[PDB]
DNA sequence: CTAGTTGATCTCATATCAGGAGAAGGAGCAGAGCG
C-alpha cells in the first residue's frame, strides 16, 4: 500500500497503476481534504484526470477516515455526454463503489428523490448532470453530501446562471472542479469557480474585480503604459500565489 | 520565603516551584513604579502597546495622533530610576505615518525585524524595523479595529483584520494576498486574535455579540459560536448563540491557548473553553467597558496562577482566570485605560490610557 | 567566544526513581533505578543486588516504568525525559555483549502548555493498551501501544479539571479508566475518566466524582480482586470502588505526609508507605468472601528518607532517596525489641542535595579534598571526598584479631617469601599460601605457645622470630634452634625492632643490642634510658656494607623521637614533640632522595624529616595528620622505590613523587597491618588484615573517589574552613515541634561544648539554626553555638578582617516570622573560635535576609534583601557601612576577584560590579539582561562569568570586548540536566586552564575548566563526530540535550563541550574510533582524551 | 414496452433683452443675558 499523513492508504496494487503525476495528484487531494478546502483538477486534458478522482475517494473509503465512516454519500456532476463514461470508470477502476446515476436514461425506473434518498443512505456515488442539479436544488441539497465534484466544472463560470447558483448551495467543504481550462474568457469566470470550490479565498466578486481583473487585463493590451503592465504583473503574481495552493494544473 | 531558597537548594520542590510561586507573588505585588516611568511622546491617548515576543526588550505604542513609538524597556543607566526611552518614533513628520489614530500595532513573531500597524486610515501597514520603512501597505475599505498575526505559525504569516465592513480579512504577508476573507459575522469585528495553541485558529468578535472561532484553512464557515448558556435558550442560530448581552469589544486566549477571554459592553467577561466554545461559567463579575473601539486586554504567562489585566475604566482590573476572584485594582491613570500589556520576564504591566501616559507596574520588593 | 569544558567527577548519586521488574529476563528480577541520567539495571539477587547495566540516559529520567505488551517476553521500559523525550527500551543480551535497543521513541513536548504543578507524571494501562502522561495543566496525554508505533504519536484529551494531583490506571476495567484526584475552589475531588482510543477523547468514569480530604495526594491503584484505588491525604485513608467506601484516620500518620507507596503483593494486599520523616508504613487490605473489608496503618519502623520505595522478594525493600544514602533494607515479621521490623542490609553511598561544599588541602598534601554539606533534615552529613586508590581482595581468611603478618621464605632456595606467619594473643599461627591456596602448617623452629613481635627472614641463611618472651634464631634448611637469647631476669620484651643482619630489643627502661652470626647470636651493646620504649627502627637502608648505622627512639613522659648512633646507643638528638601520647610507631626509610623518618602519635599525627647519615640530626620539622586512630608504618618496595604504607581508620600509601611527599588515600574500610608478599602465585602484592579477616591483594594505578561520611543528624546548610583554627564552621539546622524539643539528637546537640545567642537586637514545627565547629581531623563538633528564637543563618564566611589578625567566623542571619514573606529583620554576628569557645566578638542588626557574604579586600560584603552593601571592620571591632547598592531583585550569590564583585540575582540573573577605591562606592560595569534565575555564580577568568539557573543549564557570560557595553554578553550555553547549587575553585588532583568544581542537588560533581581556541575546535569536531557514531539510549541527539532550555526560551549549546562524551571516546573498539577519525590519526586523540581524563 | 422523432421550452453564451410676485433659506450682525 501507500500511506499519507493521518491514515490514508491507498491500495497499493491501484497506486501502482496510476501515474508519478496521478500519486501526486491524490496525495494533493488528500491533503485538501485535511484542510477541508476544495481544489481545480486543472490538468490539461488527456492527462488522466478523472482516474485521480477515482484512486482518492477509492483511498478514502477503502481507510475508513473518520460522523462519516470513511466516504459518505457524494455526489458527482459532470455533462451529459460522459456520465456513462465516469460509470464505466468507477466499475472498472474500483467496483466497490455503487454509482447511481441520475438521469432519464438512468438505470432506476422510478421517482428519481426515492433514488437520491437511497444514495445519501446507502452511501454511494451519486452521478448527475448540471440541468438535473439546476432542476433539484432543493431535493439535492438536503442530504448531507460528502463530496461534490463537478467534472468539466468550467461549466460554473458564470457566477450568476442558475446552474452556478445551484452548485453553490452544497454545504460541504470537499468540493472539487475538474476542468481543462478553469478560465476561458476572463477571470470572472475564474473567480467564479474559486467561489465555488473555496468561498471566500478571493474575495467578494465586486472586489475581486476591482483588484484583480481590471489591472489583470490592462496589462494585456497593446497600449497599456508600462506602469500598469507592471501592475498589471503585480497582481497576477499576487493571484497565482493566491491561487496557488487549490489548483493542481500539470 | 527562606523555606522556598531552602526547598529549591535541597532539592524538596522543583525549581519550577520557586519560579512560578515567586513570579505570582511578584504579580500580585504589582504597584505603579515611580521608580520607573515612560517618555512621554504621545500627543494623543494611547491605543494599543506591544513587548515583543523574543527577548521582551522593545515597546510598541500607538497613539490616537497617529504616531508609533518605539520604546526601549531596559534600563541601561546605571541608575535605579530610569525612563523608558524611545528608541525611533513614526512621528508627524514620517512620510508614512498614519493619517489617524494606530488602533493596533503588533510586532512580527519570530522576529523583531518587522512589525505591522492598523489604524482608522484604513490601513495596515508593514514596517522594516531597522530602516523604519513601510514594506507592504494593505488598504481595506472600511476603518480596522484591530488586527493580529499568529504567535505560533512558523508556516503561515497571516494577518487577521477586523474592519467596520462584517467580513473578517485576512492578509498574507508573504505574497501579498489580501482577497481572503471570513464571512459570517453581521457587524463591526472589534477583535481578532490567533490561537497560540493551534496554527489556523482564530478567533474573531464582533458589535453583533457573537464570537466565532474560525479555522482559516477551512472552506466552510466557523468552527464554534460562543454562546453564553451553553444551550439553555437555545433557537435556530440566526440571532442566538452571542456570547454577550452588548458588543464583544476583547478577546484573548490565556497563555496555554486553552480557554478564551471575552469582554463585551455589557460590563462582563466571559472564559470559554477555546475547544468546544462552552461557558466555564466564571464569574468575575463586573467589569466595567464601554469601549467603543477595541479592548486590549492580556494574562499573565509563567506564574502559578494565571491572572488577566483588564481595562476598568480608569484602572486595570487584575483577576484570576480560573476562579474569577478579583486580585486587585491598579489605580494609577487619569482617563479610561485603553490597553494594557505583559512583560513575562519580569511580571511587569505596561498600560496606555487617554491621558496619554503609558505607566509601568512593577512588583513591589 | 568561551571555550569550556564540562566533566563529571562523580555521578550523580541521588535516586530519582525506581521500578522492579523482568526486564533483562523473564525469569530475572531486576531492580532499575533512575538517578538523575544515569539508569542503573541489578539483578534481584537471593542476596544484595548484582549490578549487570549502567547507561547514561541524555535525559534527565522523569518517568520510569515497566510494562509487559501482550505477547511479549520480557519486560519492556518506557522513559520519559525531562525535555520530553520518549522513549521504550528493550534489553537485549547476546552472550557477552548487552544492548539497550530502543523499541520506540519521540518527543512529546507540546509546543505550549502550562507545565503542571505537581510535576510531571507517567502512568502506563494495566493491560498496556496505552502510556498516560499527564505533563501539562488542562491537557492529557496519550500514547497508544495497540497501535505499535516506532515514533510514539501522541494525542492530547482535554481534561477539563486543570489542577491534577496524582492519577492511576484503575485495574479490572474493560476501558482504560484513569483515576485522579484534582483540586477545585470547592475542596480536592476524585474523578475517573475511561479512555477511548478510538473516540480519543474520555468518557464517564466507572463511579462519579467524589469529595475527598483537603490533602489528598495520593492515588493507588489496587490490583484486579478488589479493584478501586486508595487515596492517601494527610489525615485519612480512603478507599474507593464505587459503591464501598472504607475510610480510616490512623493517628499514626497524622505526624508526617506520605510521599511515596509500593505494592508489596501481587494482589495489593499490602502496601509500604515511606513519609517524608523516613517512617515506613505498611497498609494491609484485608479481604473477605472478594470484596474489601478494613484498612490498617501499621509501623514498621524507620528507614532513609524515601523518594521511591521497592519491595523486591522475601522481605528485602529498596528504600531510594534523594536526601540521603539509598537502603536496602529487610523486614522482619518480628519486632527488634524497639518497634520496628526494619533492618538496614546495605547502604548504597548518596551525596545528597550538596547545598554548600569547600575544597580544604586538608593533611597539608598537593591534594585537594572536598568538604561537602550533603543531605537533609535527618539524613544531613558532611561527607568528604578524594580521589583515591584501590586493590584486588584475591586471598582472603577470616582469622578475628590479627596482631602480626611477615613474610617468610619457608623454601630456602627462592627469595620469594612462600609463608606467612601471624601472631594473635600468645601465639604464632602459620600459613603455608601455598599457590593460592591458604592453609595453616607449620614450620619448625617457631612456637606456638608466645606472642610474636617480629618474625622473619635474616642473613646466614636464617629465619628469625622475636616472641614476647625470648628470640629464637632458626637455621632454615638443617632444623629448628641453634641460637636463642633471652633476657637474664627473663622479663617479657616491650618493644622490638629487627632487620636482616642485627636485632634491637627494648626490654622496659634498658635497651639491648644484638647482631646475628651463623648459628648463634651475640650481644654487645646496652643502654639504660630515661623512660620506657615506645617503639624502634634500626632498617638499614642504602646499606652497602651489611649492618645498618642508627637507630630511633621514642620515649614515655619526654615525648621525643629521638635518635642513636647505633654501635654506642648514644644521643646523637633529642627532639620533643608535646602531647600526652605516646608514639606507637616510628619509621625510617628513603624516598628517592635520602633517609627520612616517620614518626607518628596515636591520633595520626605525623613527622617526616631529612635525616643525615653522619650526624642524624633531626631538623626540618613539618606535620601532617592521617587519620585518628594510633598508627603503625610498613614499607613495601614496588617496581620504583620504597613506598611506605599506614594503616588506620584511613590507610594511606605514602610516597613521594618528583621529589614531593604524596599522601595518597586508599579505598579500603581499615587495615591493621600490612605486610609486603611476592609469592609465586602472589606477585609484589600486599597482606592487608583488618579484624575480621586477612585481605591481600595489589595496587592499582587507577583511582576511584574515598567518600567518608560524619552524620549530623540534621540539614547542614554551610561550610567553611578556618585553617588557623583547624576547625570547619558548618551552619546546621534542626526541625523542633512543640517550648520546643528536639526530634532526635542532632549534632549541634550532642557537641563538646555549647551555647546560645544572647542578643539585645530583636525583643506546629520550628527551625532551630546552629554554628558547628567541626574538628578537622576528627570531624567531632567542638562546638554549637545556638542562633535566636526564629533566627535562620543562610550565609557563613571565615575570614580576618580590616587589619586586626584575628580569623573570624561571621554568620548572616534573618528572622524568620510567619506573619511575613521576606524577612525584614536579621543581623551579621561575628564569631571567634579560641580556646574551644566561641565567643561573640561583633553584632550587626541589619534590615533584611542576608542571603550572601564574601570577603572582599580586607572587607566584608554582604548581601541584605535587594541592597549589596560593604562593610569595613574598624579598629573598635564592628562593622561600619562603605557603600550600598540598590540595583537588584535579590542579591542571592556574590562573587569577588580582585575589585569586582559579580552578584547573581534572585532573576536578574548576573551583574559585574566593581569597587573603584579611588572614590568609596560600587559601579555597576556590566549586566546580562536575560531573566536567569539563577542558583549559584562563579567568576572563571577577570571576563568569564560562569552562571547556573535554576533550570538545570549554565551559562558564561563575557564582558563584551558605548552604553551597550553595559551588557554582559551570554558566551556560553549548556544543559547540565542538573541543579547546581555551589561553585568552588579547586582541584580533586595533584591542557586547560582552571578548575571550577560544583555540587548539585542530585549530587553530581562536575568540573568546568577553561580550554584553548585550538583544543577547543578540535574537541568540537570530535564531539560531532562521536554524536555521528556512538548511539544514545532513546535514540536522542547529543545536542538537543545539551542544548540550553527554558520554558521561554532554547538555543543550540555553544561554548562548552561535553567532556563525558568525548571521555567516551575510550570506550569503544578500534573500528569505530576509526569512523571517528577519518579526516590526525587515532592514538593522538586517544593521548588527547586521556590527557583530559588527567583533570579528575 | 422502447427507441426515435419532434415540438416547445428553458438556459446559457457570445460583444464593445420688456416678468412679477411671494415665500424659504442662509448669512451677517447687533445685542442681550449670562456663566
Amino acid at each position: 500500500d501507500a500511506e499519507f499523513d493521518e491514515g490514508f492508504k491507498v491500495p497499493g496494487f491501484l497506486f501502482k497503476k496510476l501515474f508519478k503525476y496521478q500519486q501526486t495528484g491524490v496525495r494533493w487531494l488528500w491533503e485538501l481534504h485535511c484542510q477541508q478546502a476544495g481544489g481545480i483538477l486543472g490538468d490539461e486534458m488527456g492527462l488522466g484526470r478523472t482516474i485521480q478522482i477515482i484512486a482518492f475517494l477509492a483511498g478514502l473509503s477503502y481507510s475508513k477516515i473518520r460522523r462519516f465512516e470513511g466516504l459518505g454519500p457524494t455526489v458527482i456532476v459532470c455533462p451529459t455526454t460522459v456520465m456513462h463514461q465516469w460509470v464505466k470508470e468507477f466499475h472498472t477502476w474500483w467496483p466497490p463503489f455503487r454509482v447511481a446515476i441520475l438521469h432519464e436514461t438512468g438505470s432506476y425506473t422510478h421517482k428519481k428523490e426515492k433514488l437520491i434518498r437511497d444514495v445519501a443512505h446507502c452511501h454511494g456515488i451519486l452521478i448527475t448532470s448540471y440541468s438535473y442539479i439546476r432542476l433539484m436544488q432543493d431535493d439535492i441539497s438536503r442530504y448531507d453530501w460528502h463530496y461534490v465534484i463537478l467534472d468539466e466544472g468550467h461549466k460554473i463560470r458564470n457566477p450568476n446562471a442558475a446552474v452556478t447558483l445551484a452548485c453553490k448551495q452544497f454545504r460541504t467543504p470537499h468540493r472539487i472542479i475538474l476542468s481543462g481550462s478553469p478560465m476561458q474568457n476572463n477571470l470572472r469566470e475564474l473567480w467564479s469557480l474559486f467561489d465555488f470550490i473555496f468561498p471566500g479565498k478571493l474575495g467578494t466578486l465586486p472586489v475581486f474585480m476591482e483588484q484583480f481583473s481590471v489591472p489583470i487585463t490592462m496589462g494585456g493590451y497593446s497600449n497599456a503604459s508600462p506602469v500598469q503592465v507592471k501592475t498589471a504583473y503585480k497582481c497576477a503574481c499576487v493571484l497565482r500565489d493566491t491561487i496557488n495552493p487549490y489548483l493542481l494544473r500539470r | 520565603m527562606l523555606g522556598f531558597l531552602s526547598a529549591r537548594q535541597t532539592g524538596l520542590e522543583d525549581p519550577l516551584r520557586l519560579r512560578r510561586a515567586e513570579s505570582t507573588r511578584r504579580v500580585l505585588g504589582l504597584e505603579l513604579n515611580k521608580d520607573r516611568d515612560v517618555e512621554r511622546i504621545h500627543g494623543g491617548g494611547i491605543n494599543t502597546l506591544d513587548i515583543e515576543p523574543v527577548e521582551g526588550r522593545y515597546m510598541l505604542s500607538g497613539g490616537s495622533d497617529g504616531v508609533i513609538v518605539l520604546y526601549d524597556l531596559e534600563n541601561s543607566s546605571r541608575q535605579s530610576y530610569y525612563t523608558c526611552k524611545a528608541v525611533c518614533s513614526i512621528g508627524r513628520d514620517h512620510p508614512d505615518v498614519h493619517r489617524y489614530s494606530v488602533e493596533t500595532v503588533q510586532w512580527y513573531p519570530h522576529d523583531t525585524g518587522m512589525f505591522t500597524s492598523s489604524s482608522f486610515d484604513k490601513t495596515l501597514k508593514v514596517w522594516d524595523t531597522n530602516t523604519l520603512q513601510t514594506a507592504d501597505v494593505f488598504n481595506f475599505e472600511e476603518t480596522v479595529y484591530s488586527h493580529h498575526m499568529s504567535p505560533v505559525s512558523t508556516k503561515h504569516c497571516l494577518v487577521a483584520v477586523g474592519t467596520r465592513g462584517p467580513k473578517v480579512q485576512l492578509c498574507d504577508l508573504k505574497s501579498g494576498s489580501c482577497s481572503h476573507i471570513l464571512q459570517g459575522h453581521r457587524q463591526e469585528i472589534l477583535a481578532v486574535s490567533w490561537s497560540p495553541r493551534y496554527d489556523y485558529i482564530l478567533a474573531t468578535a464582533s458589535a453583533d455579540s457573537r464570537v466565532k472561532l474560525w479555522d482559516v484553512r477551512r472552506a466552510s464557515g466557523c468552527l464554534i459560536t460562543l454562546d453564553q448558556h451553553n444551550g439553555k435558550k437555545s433557537q435556530a442560530v440566526e440571532s442566538a448563540n452571542t456570547a454577550h448581552n452588548g458588543k464583544v469589544n476583547g478577546l484573548c486566549f490565556t497563555s496555554d491557548g486553552l480557554h478564551l477571554l471575552t469582554v463585551g459592553t455589557d460590563n462582563r467577561m466571559r472564559l470559554w473553553n477555546s475547544s468546544n466554545g462552552e461557558n466555564t461559567l466564571v464569574n468575575y463579575g463586573k467589569v466595567c467597558n464601554n469601549s467603543k473601539k477595541g479592548l486590549k486586554f492580556t494574562v499573565s504567562c509563567g506564574c502559578s496562577s494565571e491572572f488577566v489585566f483588564v481595562p476598568y475604566g480608569s484602572t486595570i482590573a487584575v483577576y484570576t482566570v480560573y476562579s474569577g476572584e478579583q486580585i486587585t485594582m491598579l489605580k494609577g491613570h487619569y482617563k479610561t485605560v485603553d490597553c494594557c500589556v505583559f512583560q513575562s520576564n519580569f511580571q511587569e504591566l505596561y498600560s496606555g490610557s487617554r491621558d496619554c501616559n503609558i505607566l509601568a507596574w512593577v512588583p513591589s520588593l | 567566544m568561551s571555550y569550556n569544558y564540562v566533566v563529571t567527577a562523580q555521578k550523580p548519586t541521588a535516586v530519582n526513581g525506581c521500578v522492579t521488574g523482568h526486564f533483562t529476563s523473564a525469569e530475572d528480577l531486576n531492580l532499575l533505578i533512575a538517578k538523575n541520567t544515569r539508569l542503573e539495571i541489578y539483578v534481584v539477587t537471593a542476596e544484595g543486588l548484582r549490578p549487570v547495566k549502567e547507561v547514561g540516559m541524555y535525559g534527565k529520567i522523569a518517568v520510569m516504568e515497566l510494562f509487559r505488551p501482550k505477547g511479549e517476553s520480557k519486560d519492556l521500559l518506557f522513559i520519559l525525559t525531562a525535555k520530553y523525550n520518549a522513549c521504550i527500551l528493550e534489553y537485549k543480551q547476546s552472550g557477552e555483549s548487552i544492548d539497550i535497543i530502543t523499541r520506540a521513541h519521540g518527543n512529546v513536548q507540546d509546543r505550549i502548555g502550562r507545565p503542571s504543578e505537581t510535576g510531571i507524571i507517567g502512568i502506563i494501562d494495566p493491560e498496556c493498551r496505552m502510556i498516560g502522561l499527564r505533563l501539562y495543566d488542562g491537557l492529557f496525554k496519550v500514547i497508544p501501544l495497540d497501535r505499535d508505533n516506532k515514533e510514539l504519536k501522541a494525542f492530547n484529551i482535554r481534561l477539563e479539571e486543570l489542577h491534577v494531583i496524582d492519577v492511576k490506571f484503575l485495574y479490572g476495567c474493560q476501558a482504560p479508566t484513569i483515576c485522579f484526584v484534582y483540586q477545585d475552589p470547592q475542596g480536592r475531588h476524585v474523578k475517573t475518566y475511561e479512555v477511548s482510543l478510538r473516540e480519543k477523547e474520555f468518557n464517564k468514569g466507572p463511579w462519579k466524582q467524589e469529595n475527598v480530604e483537603a490533602e489528598a495526594s495520593m492515588v493507588i491503584a489496587v490490583p484486579e480482586p478488589f479493584g478501586g484505588a486508595i487515596i492517601i491525604g494527610q489525615e485519612s485513608i480512603t478507599y474507593h470502588n464505587g459503591d464501598k467506601y472504607l475510610a480510616i484516620a490512623p493517628p499514626i500518620i497524622k505526624q508526617s505526609t506520605i510521599v511515596c507507596h509500593n505494592r508489596v503483593d501481587p494482589n495489593g494486599s499490602r502496601y509500604l508507605l515511606g513519609d517524608m520523616e523516613g517512617r515506613l508504613f505498611m497498609l494491609l487490605l484485608e479481604k473477605e468472601e472478594v470484596t474489601l473489608k478494613d484498612l490498617r496503618v501499621e509501623l514498621l519502623g524507620e528507614t532513609s528518607i524515601a523518594e521511591c520505595l521497592t519491595y523486591l522478594d522475601n522481605g528485602v525493600v529498596f528504600v531510594g532517596s534523594r536526601l540521603g544514602d539509598s537502603q536496602l533494607v529487610k523486614l522482619n515479621v518480628d519486632s527488634n525489641e524497639q518497634g520496628s521490623y526494619v533492618v538496614a542490609m546495605e547502604t548504597f553511598t548518596n551525596l545528597g542535595p550538596i547545598v554548600d561544599m569547600c575544597v580544604v588541602d586538608l593533611e597539608r598534601q598537593g591534594q585537594g579534598q572536598l568538604v561537602t554539606c550533603s543531605g537533609a533534615f535527618k539524613e544531613g552529613s558532611l561527607r568528604i571526598i578524594r580521589n583515591g586508590i584501590g586493590i584486588h581482595e584475591h586471598a582472603s581468611i577470616d582469622l578475628p584479631g590479627i596482631k602480626g603478618l611477615w613474610p617468610l621464605r619457608s623454601d630456602p632456595n627462592r627469595e620469594t617469601d612462600d609463608t606467612l606467619v601471624l601472631s594473635f594473643v600468645g601465639q604464632t599461627r602459620v600459613l603455608m599460601l601455598n599457590g593460592e591456596e591458604v592453609e595453616e602448617t607449620e614450620l619448625m623452629g617457631f612456637v606456638d605457645d608466645q606472642q610474636t613481635f617480629f618474625c622473619g627472614n635474616v642473613a646466614h641463611q636464617q629465619l628469625i622470630q622475636i616472641t614476647s618472651a625470648s628470640v629464637r634464631l632458626v637455621s632454615q634448611e638443617p632444623k629448628a634452634l641453634v641460637s636463642e637469647w633471652k633476657e637474664p631476669q627473663a622479663k617479657n620484651i616491650s618493644v622490638a625492632s629487627c632487620n636482616s643482619s642485627q636485632v634491637v630489643v627494648a626490654v622496659g627502661r634498658a635497651l639491648y643490642y644484638l647482631q646475628i652470626h651463623p648459628q648463634e647470636l651475640r650481644q654487645i651493646s646496652h643502654t639504660e634510658m630515661e623512660h620506657e620504649v615506645a617503639c624502634l627502627d634500626i632498617t638499614p637502608l642504602g646499606d652497602s656494607n651489611g649492618l645498618s648505622p642508627l637507630c630511633a627512639i621514642g620515649l614515655w613522659t619526654d615525648i621525643s623521637a629521638r635518635i642513636l648512633k647505633l654501635p654506642s646507643f648514644e644521643l646523637l638528638h633529642k627532639e620533643m614533640l608535646g602531647g600526652e601520647i605516646i608514639p606507637r610507631s616510628i619509621l625510617m626509610t628513603t624516598f628517592e632522595s635520602s633517609h627520612y623518618l616517620l614518626c607518628a602519635l596515636g591520633d595520626g599525627a605525623l613527622f617526616y624529616f631529612g635525616l643525615n647519615i653522619e650526624t642524624g640530626l633531626l631538623s626540618d620539622r613539618k606535620k601532617v595528620t592521617l587519620g585518628t586512630q594510633p598508627t603503625v608504618l610498613r614499607t613495601f618496595r614496588s617496581l620504583s622505590t620504597t613506598n611506605v604504607f599506614a594503616c588506620s581508620d584511613r590507610p594511606t600509601v605514602i610516597y613521594s613523587s618528583n621529589h614531593k611527599l604524596v599522601f595518597s588515600n586508599v579505598n579500603l574500610k581499615e587495615v591493621n597491618y600490612m605486610c609486603p608478599l611476592n609469592s609465586d602465585g602472589y606477585p609484589d602484592s600486599l597482606a592487608l588484615a583488618n579484624n575480621s579477616t586477612l585481605t591481600i591483594g595489589t595496587i592499582d594505578e587507577i583511582q576511584k573517589l574515598h567518600i567518608r561520611t560524619v552524620p549530623l543528624y540534621e540539614s547542614p546548610r554551610k561550610i567553611c574552613y578556618q585553617e588557623v583554627s583547624q576547625c570547619f564552621g558548618v551552619l546546621s539546622s534542626r526541625i523542633e515541634v512543640q517550648g520546643t524539643t528536639a526530634l532526635r539528637p542532632s549534632a549541634s546537640t550532642q557537641a563538646l561544648s555549647s551555647s546560645v545567642s544572647s542578643s539585645k537586637l530583636f525583643s506546629e514545627e520550628v527551625e532551630v539554626h546552629n554554628l558547628l565547629i567541626i574538628d578537622q581531623h576528627t570531624f567531632e563538633v567542638l562546638h554549637a553555638h545556638q542562633f535566636l528564637q526564629n533566627e535562620y543563618a543562610l550565609s557563613l564566611v571565615s575570614c580576618k578582617l580590616g587589619k586586626d589578625p584575628n580569623t573570624y567566623f561571621i554568620v548572616g542571619t534573618a528572622m524568620v516570622y510567619p506573619e511575613e514573606a521576606e524577612p525584614k529583620q536579621g543581623r551579621i554576628v561575628v564569631f571567634q573560635y579560641s580556646d574551644g569557645k566561641l565567643q561573640t566578638v561583633a553584632e550587626k542588626e541589619v534590615k533584611g535576609a542576608v542571603y550572601s557574604m564574601v570577603e572582599f579586600n580586607g572587607k566584608l560584603l554582604a548581601s541584605i534583601n535587594s541592597t549589596v552593601r560593604l562593610y569595613e571592620w574598624t579598629t573598635e571591632k564592628e562593622l561600619r557601612t562603605e557603600c550600598n547598592h540598590y540595583n537588584n531583585i535579590m542579591a542571592l550569590y556574590l562573587k569577588t576577584k580582585g575589585d569586582f564583585i559579580l552578584v547573581g540575582d534572585l532573576m536578574r540573573s548576573v551583574l559585574l560590579l566593581a569597587y573603584k577605591p579611588m572614590e568609596g562606592n560600587f559601579e555597576e560595569i556590566a549586566r546580562d539582561f536575560n531573566p536567569n534565575w539563577m542558583s549559584a555564580v562563579e567568576i572563571l577568568d577577570d571576563d568569564n562569568f560562569l552562571g547556573a539557573e535554576n533550570a538545570f543549564n549554565l551559562f558564561v557570560c563575557q564582558k563584551d570586548s558605548d552604553e551597550e557595553r553595559q551588557h554582559l554578553q551570554e558566551v556560553g550555553l549548556f544543559h547540565l540536566g542538573e541543579f547546581v547549587n555551589v561553585f568552588c575553585h579547586g582541584s580533586l588532583v595533584m591542557p586547560t586552564q582552571g578548575s571550577v568544581l560544583f555540587g548539585t542537588v542530585n549530587g553530581m560533581i562536575g568540573l568546568v575548566t577553561s580550554l584553548s581556541e585550538s583544543w577547543y575546535n578540535l574537541l568540537l569536531d570530535m564531539q560531532n563526530r562521536l554524536n555521528k557514531v556512538i548511539k544514545s539510549v532513546g535514540k536522542i541527539e547529543h545536542s538537543f540535550w545539551r542544548s540550553f532550555h527554558t520554558e521561554r526560551k532554547t538555543e543550540p549549546a555553544t561554548g562548552f563541550i561535553d567532556g563525558d562524551l568525548i571521555e567516551s571516546f575510550l570506550d569503544i573498539s578500534r573500528p569505530k574510533m576509526q569512523e571517528v577519525v577519518a579526516n590526525a590519526t587515532a592514538d593522538d586523540l586517544i593521548k588527547v582524551v586521556e590527557e583530559l581524563t588527567r583533570i579528575h
